[PDB]
RNA sequence: AAAGAGAGUUUGAUCCUGGCUCAGGACGAACGCUGGCGGCGUGCCUAAUACAUGCAAGUCGAACGAACGGAAGUUAGUGGCGGACGGGUGAGUAACACGUGGGCAACCUGCCUGUAAGUUGGGGAUAACUCCGGGAAACCGGGGCUAAUACCGAAUGAUAGAGUGUGGCGCAUGCCACGCUCUUGAAAGAUGGUUUCGGCUAUCGCUUACAGAUGGGCCCGCGGUGCAUUAGCUAGUUGGUAGGGUAAUGGCCUACCAAGGCAACGAUGCAUAGCCGACCUGAGAGGGUGAUCGGCCACACUGGGACUGAGACACGGCCCAGACUCCUACGGGAGGCAGCAGUAGGGAAUCUUCCGCAAUGGACGAAAGUCUGACGGAGCAACGC
RNA sequence: CGGUAUCUAACCAGAAAGCCACGGCUAACUACGUGCCAGCAGCCGCGGUAAUACGUAGGUGGCAAGCGUUGUCCGGAUUUAU
RNA sequence: UAAGGAACUCGGCAAAAUGACCCCGUAACUUCGGGAGAAGGGGUGCUCUAUUAGGGUGCAAGCCCGAGAGAGCCGCAGUGA
């Protein structure tokens, strides 16, 4: 089951996450299908950059955001679009 | 075994082995008594194709044979019917 | 019934494979040894890389024979080949494992370690 | 429709049934000096009706494996 | 754009040819003398040698029969899913193993997403439990009783099979769409709202079919090593005909028929070696390497085999054989650190038997939640920047 | 992780410098001891009672929490030369 | 003739052992012919398919020759002396 999740990279006690699409089976920092965006939690206003087009393409093919990703996509505001394109 | 979840697997697989071997050899007997009937051109050759067909695709629903395997064998037996 | 020039297989873990008997200990004109009897012998065939080499003079104990022993209760035992175990100055074997069945008569001769190591004491 | 690969060579042997041996000649420059060199490796093609004869110039197309070694089929007989 | 340094040494003295040596850079390095700190990384290259002792794979009572509680509320076994992922090692392998580019009209795919049909009616058991019997122990038999989303028939339902009609087609074998006749193939309930109780209904499920996505299987062109003081190699070998088997083509296997196939453009044999992205050096072209990080492969004490499953011929699963260690009441039994630490040995040479699931990602669950030596951190060593 | 990183308040020049070379290649030289001995060395080669080459001092030169030696690879090597 | 198997003896003298047909395979050395039946192994009986597949003979009737296979059956043993 392919799902979108964070990927930890950076230095010791300085994490930086890169939103990727990959299977659950593959390692956390291993194979991935493609990359969507990044996520910096250290910045006090957390800044995130997303494709907003590859995500919606993937979520109509059987992709599920994880716990932290869903908060990111909701705050950015594309799960509304996933709502509207589903029923419309 | 020495992981508690592994002791169950070794003994629950034997129960599946027992049930599978029993009805897998039931399938082969129906085929065994068809091709010999086809050679003799008896009247039983026609209706021995039906339960052999019934045995083959019942095994698919039971899940111990692939649907391509069942579909293939039925076609090849039908040729021998003459 | 094993006398001089008799040639018997060795049934332990030392380097030897086959043995020819030189002398039957235990008397002046003695001419035969049987199960449980120590015999002086020489190595005619050895496995490569073993402890005991070819052409070496050693003593050993007979452990099973084609003409076995009779018991006080009137019963007999007979094997299919003549086998041997190479021992030290005392009654301790020079190998670490023993192959095949072993006659019970070795216990009464106080060959306790060999009986302990044997896979079957018949 | 995706298209398979087609080659062109010269028949060498027809002593086998239903098949021919075709040598394909090709160029390839040397790795370090840079001089073009002949390179020929022969294939196996399926002769449906033994049409092709020794020495002919033919065209062969790629297919699924027809046998242990054959995975090409004869297409045209350009020259005899 | 970039763009290349020489020196010493044969002679009584010289100019050429020519070898040897030196000045530079880099290590997973070691040794010698010395030694303050912080940040970021690295640390068995040898014996794929043998392994004490702890922990690394479980979860679900919202699928089915118990103990505390005056019978409210929380905790073993059957059953489902997961253990094929994550983690380790480089032995073997000179070949479609890998890199790069294609083909599959010759293939499969649990969980995930969408859509369409339904989820109707029965039967016989068996664990647990309770007695008896055997053995030192591992553990094995016999009698009786019970349930389930456990198991087995039944009604209805195929683009599954056979026989056809049409069209539109393609790359030879052949493909796509629709229609007709005949024969086979399915299922499970649980937790709640309403009503009345009939019944309806929400959620998670269950069966069949088709799409997408994902992960794999097979075939092919080209590319990357030493020896000719290694010249022939092969017989299921090479092709064909019929059948068997597989998810799928194929000598993959079998019977028959013929004698073919490969090689001086280096077959065969011996020796060595996991492959690549990349790393070091170099003006460049090249030369040497493949530790750490990422992708693929092979292996799991040494050989062989298969079962269960969507997926294995399976690191902490099973059976047989072998070597080794251990427990035996002599009848028989139990094991596998190339998982994280740690021990002995080898070596010139390499670390703690530590703290947590708080973050990320995994398995189970409807969810809190449980498991996670993955992973986050900490400890030792001027090993490097 | 962890009262960790990070601030501000005060006292102390106080606890904190070694390693290798100095004939040429190659930056850096004088005394004393020894007398083909002890010894040095990558090459040329130094030592046989005035040694800038052996051993120790003073001084100097390269680096510095380092500095030297050994092993392996590329360069210089146009010394396999497309 | 049990167990042993040259311990006998000047010396394996004498005796024992191998022995037919078909198939596989075969070394040093060589004067290139050999060595060579080197060595070392495997199969043999009877019944059915079977007047076989196919050959010799004849104008036909018929007669003679007889490989491969499959399935079986019986003994301690199938060139059973
Ligand atoms: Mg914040
Ligand atoms: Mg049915
Ligand atoms: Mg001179
Ligand atoms: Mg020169
Ligand atoms: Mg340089
Ligand atoms: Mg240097
Ligand atoms: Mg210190
Ligand atoms: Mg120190
Ligand atoms: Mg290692
Ligand atoms: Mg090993
Ligand atoms: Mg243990
Ligand atoms: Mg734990
Ligand atoms: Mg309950
Ligand atoms: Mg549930
Ligand atoms: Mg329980
Ligand atoms: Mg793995
Ligand atoms: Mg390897
Ligand atoms: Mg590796
Ligand atoms: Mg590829
Ligand atoms: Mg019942
Ligand atoms: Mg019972
Ligand atoms: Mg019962
Ligand atoms: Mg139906
Ligand atoms: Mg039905
Ligand atoms: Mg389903
Ligand atoms: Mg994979
Ligand atoms: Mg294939
Ligand atoms: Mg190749
Ligand atoms: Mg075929
Ligand atoms: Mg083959
Ligand atoms: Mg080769
Ligand atoms: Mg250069
Ligand atoms: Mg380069
Ligand atoms: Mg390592
Ligand atoms: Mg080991
Ligand atoms: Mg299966
Ligand atoms: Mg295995
Ligand atoms: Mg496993
Ligand atoms: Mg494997
Ligand atoms: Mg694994
Ligand atoms: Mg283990
Ligand atoms: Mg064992
Ligand atoms: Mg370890
Ligand atoms: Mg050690
Ligand atoms: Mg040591
Ligand atoms: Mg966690
Ligand atoms: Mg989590
Ligand atoms: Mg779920
Ligand atoms: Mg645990
Ligand atoms: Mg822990
Ligand atoms: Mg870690
Ligand atoms: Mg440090
Ligand atoms: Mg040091
Ligand atoms: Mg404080
Ligand atoms: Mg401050
Ligand atoms: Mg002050
Ligand atoms: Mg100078
Ligand atoms: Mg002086
Ligand atoms: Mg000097
Ligand atoms: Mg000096
Ligand atoms: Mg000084
Ligand atoms: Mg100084
Ligand atoms: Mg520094
Ligand atoms: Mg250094
Ligand atoms: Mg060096
Ligand atoms: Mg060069
Ligand atoms: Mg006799
Ligand atoms: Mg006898
Ligand atoms: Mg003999
Ligand atoms: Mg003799
Ligand atoms: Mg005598
Ligand atoms: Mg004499
Ligand atoms: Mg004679
Ligand atoms: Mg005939
Ligand atoms: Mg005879």
């Amino acid at each position: 089951a392919v799902k979108i999740r964070l990927k930890r990279m950076g230095s010791k006690k300085k994490p930086f996450y890169r939103i990727v699409v990959a299977d659950s089976r593959f390692p956390r920092d291993g194979r991935s299908i493609e990359t969507i965006g990044t996520y910096n939690p250290l910045l006090d206003p957390v800044e995130v950059k997303i494709d907003e087009e590859a995500t919606l393409k993937w979520m109509h093919n059987g992709a599920k955001p994880s716990d932290t990703v869903r908060n990111l996509l909701s705050r950015e505001g594309i799960m509304e679009k996933f709502h509207n394109q589903k029923l419309g | 075994p020495n992981i508690k979840s592994a002791i169950k697997r070794v003994k629950t697989a034997e129960t599946r082995n027992s049930r599978n071997a029993s009805q897998r050899s039931a399938m082969r007997t129906a085929i065994k008594k068809f091709d010999e009937a086809a050679a003799n051109n008896a009247d039983n050759a026609k209706d021995l194709y039906v339960e052999a067909s019934k045995k083959l695709d019942s095994a698919v629903s039971k899940g111990l044979i692939h649907k391509n395997n069942a579909a293939r064998n039925k076609s090849r037996l039908a040729a021998k019917l003459a | 019934m094993i006398q001089q020039e008799s040639r018997m297989k060795v049934a332990d873990n030392s380097g030897a494979r086959e043995v020819l008997t030189i002398k039957v200990l235990g008397g002046s004109g003695r001419k035969t040894a049987n199960i449980g009897d120590v015999v002086v012998c020489t190595v005619k065939q050895a496995t490569p890389g073993g402890v005991v080499k070819k052409g070496e003079v050693v003593k050993a104990v007979i452990v099973r024979t084609k003409s076995g022993a009779r018991r006080q209760d009137g019963s007999y035992i007979k094997f299919d080949e003549n086998a041997c175990v190479i021992i030290r100055d005392d009654k301790s074997p020079r190998g670490t494992r023993i192959f095949g069945p072993v006659a019970r008569e070795l216990r009464e001769n106080n060959f306790m370690k060999i009986v302990s190591l044997a896979p079957e004491v018949l | 429709r995706n298209q398979r690969k087609v080659y062109t060579g010269r028949v060498v042997s027809d002593k086998m049934d239903k098949t021919i041996t075709v040598v394909v000649e090709t160029y390839k420059k040397h790795g370090l000096y840079g001089k073009r060199v002949k390179y020929s490796k022969k294939f196996k093609a399926h002769d449906e009706n033994n049409i092709a004869k020794t020495g002919d110039v033919v065209r062969i197309s790629e297919t699924r494996p027809l046998s242990a070694t054959k995975h090409f089929r004869l297409l045209e007989v350009v020259e005899e």
